């Protein structure tokens, strides 16, 4: 496609904003570590409690 | 009276801590890419030599079935695909390959 | 502390405008306030904290692949064992780092909240009723023109 | 906090049954009691936390030897040099992940008791002295009923 | 907490001797008073913490560097690839360690002084007006000998 990345891996380019990412260990370019993770979700808030 | 308090939503997000898990929380940012976009893009600005029913070995032997170069070009990487059995129409080793592909990538 | 979810129970839901605040019921609106320092402080430093783990990690050009022929399975294994380890290390720091570094924001907030609350505590004294819920009841239930200026942190005697 | 061996100095050896409550001197049982959500909430947490950092690191089936010939000692080297990188990352990372997070889980317990002792004295107000040892002169001394009340905090006056 | 630039804003200069301690106006001497405790379990705490950051990385000797003739551009990228994780790794790791553990020693000193201010308004009780800049107006203006003993916490009634 007409795209441009800085990380290319073997189904599809990726985002390369966030440090890890999960979808190939075996990428090209300037990629997020490779990680066995599924859920890396942070905190910016605080719990959420209406009763 | 006079209180004092905190923000509360409508939220779904979750999160794990060290303490506890699963807690349910007002905002949040990902961390992980999940996701990719299913196309070969760019690189560096340049575009993949891409070699289609033929490997480096069928390409740069000039295997007929292969399509010959045109113009001077430039690349970023090189794309193959898993069916790309285009090689050594006559059979024998070929030297240095893993190498000659690595240092033409 | 003890503040979120211990003494103060559940939050509310009537804070379009920001994270901490106060709600008043004296002779007139019924509405809540943001404090737009106590607030605008923790979001300057929230979004300084998930900038730094996102930014702090500079990584160069890398082409992860290697190639081997069938003579050479030691060299394939050398390299499968390099990006095995790193998976392992980045894998375990990322999910740990996510676990812990969670649990200091969540504590961010109680240490924000516990200030706030004794941030009019230890400036009102003895002129109401210390309620446990975090919450005081008004001698002089103050009018818009004095709750307004509590926000500040100003009062008289 | 200063709670724990800070204004409550030592600690008490007659809780067999938890890790937090309460010693009442009053007209009847001199005995000790515990918290039983003060504790099991913060068992509920720390087990959380051993099994995490147990169970976060996957690990793959690795075979870490390697073996090479007299003319291949470049190859040797650069294997030897992965294997002292890992040890160097995962000895440092270890040793100050259990240095680190061991305070932060004793910091946990003067969290807990500095809470459920403000989860009293915020609720008896001035009905005791407030004896800075962590402890309380009760006006009205409470019997056998009344004191098992204070532990799921319910007064009246 | 909140009282490192909180509710007692600036600090003071004139403190040649420790990290913490008192000022006092009665009647004679204006100066200023270190707490040998407060200050030098400090010390012993933080000399501890970067003395384990520096020497808890045995590390052991290694050459980094490995030469490839031209038909080895397969290894020498393999060689890259293991020197820029590692670059990658420390580079990530220590700044952060760097971030959060700076905010985990500056928090150390509001817990401390916290503790400190606590120590004898806990101890105080109701003969003085607590302020909330962190100063106590006396009701009977201490001498010399007498406010060199609440340095240690001793009072009467
Ligand atoms: C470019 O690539 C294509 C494939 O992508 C390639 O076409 C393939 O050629 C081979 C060899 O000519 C074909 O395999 C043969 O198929 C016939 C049946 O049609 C068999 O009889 C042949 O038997 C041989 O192999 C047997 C064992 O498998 C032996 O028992 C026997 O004695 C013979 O040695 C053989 O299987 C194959 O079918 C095609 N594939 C396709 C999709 O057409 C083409 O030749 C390549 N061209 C160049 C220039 O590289
Ligand atoms: C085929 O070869 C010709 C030249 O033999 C290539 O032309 C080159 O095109 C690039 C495209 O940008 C030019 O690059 C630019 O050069 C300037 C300096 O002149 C530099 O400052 C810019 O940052 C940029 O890199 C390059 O100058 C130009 N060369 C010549 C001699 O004109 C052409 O790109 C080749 N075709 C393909 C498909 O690669």
């Amino acid at each position: 496609d007409e795209c441009d990345t800085k990380c290319q891996t073997p189904q599809g380019a990726i985002n390369s904003s966030l440090p890890f990412q999960n979808i190939h260990p075996v990428t090209i370019g300037e990629c997020p570590k490779y990680v066995r993770s599924t859920k890396l979700r942070m905190v910016t808030g605080l719990r959420n409690i209406p009763s | 009276t006079i209180c004092i308090g905190y923000h509360a939503n409508n939220s779904t997000d979750t999160v794990d801590t060290v303490l506890e898990k699963n807690v349910t929380v007002t905002h949040s940012v990902n961390l992980l890419e999940d996701s990719h976009n299913g196309k070969l893009c760019r690189l560096k600005g340049k575009a993949p030599l891409q070699l289609g029913n033929c490997n480096i070995a069928g390409w740069v032997l000039g295997n007929p079935e292969c399509e010959s170069l045109l113009s001077n070009r430039s690349w970023s990487y090189i794309a193959e695909t898993p069916n790309s059995e285009n090689g050594t129409c006559y059979p024998g080793d070929f030297a240095d390959y893993e190498e000659l592909r690595e240092q033409l990538s | 502390f003890g503040a979120i979810a211990g003494f103060i129970e559940g939050g509310w839901t009537g804070m379009m405008d920001g994270w901490y605040g106060y709600h008043h019921q004296n002779e007139q609106g019924s509405g809540y306030a943001a404090d737009q320092k106590s607030t605008q402080n923790a979001i300057n430093g929230i979004t300084n904290k998930v900038n730094s783990v996102i930014e702090k990690m500079n990584t160069q050009f890398t082409a992860v692949g290697k190639e081997f022929n069938k003579l050479e399975k030691r060299m394939e294994n050398l390299n499968k064992k390099v990006d095995d380890g790193f998976m392992d290390i980045w894998t375990y720091n990322a999910e740990l780092l996510v676990l812990l570094e969670n649990e200091r924001t969540l504590d961010f907030h109680d240490s924000n909240v516990k200030n706030l609350y004794e941030k009019v505590k230890n400036q009102l004294r003895n002129n109401a009723k210390e309620l446990g819920n975090g919450c005081f009841e008004f001698y002089h239930k103050c009018d818009n023109e004095c709750m307004e200026s509590v926000k500040n942190g100003t009062y008289d005697y």
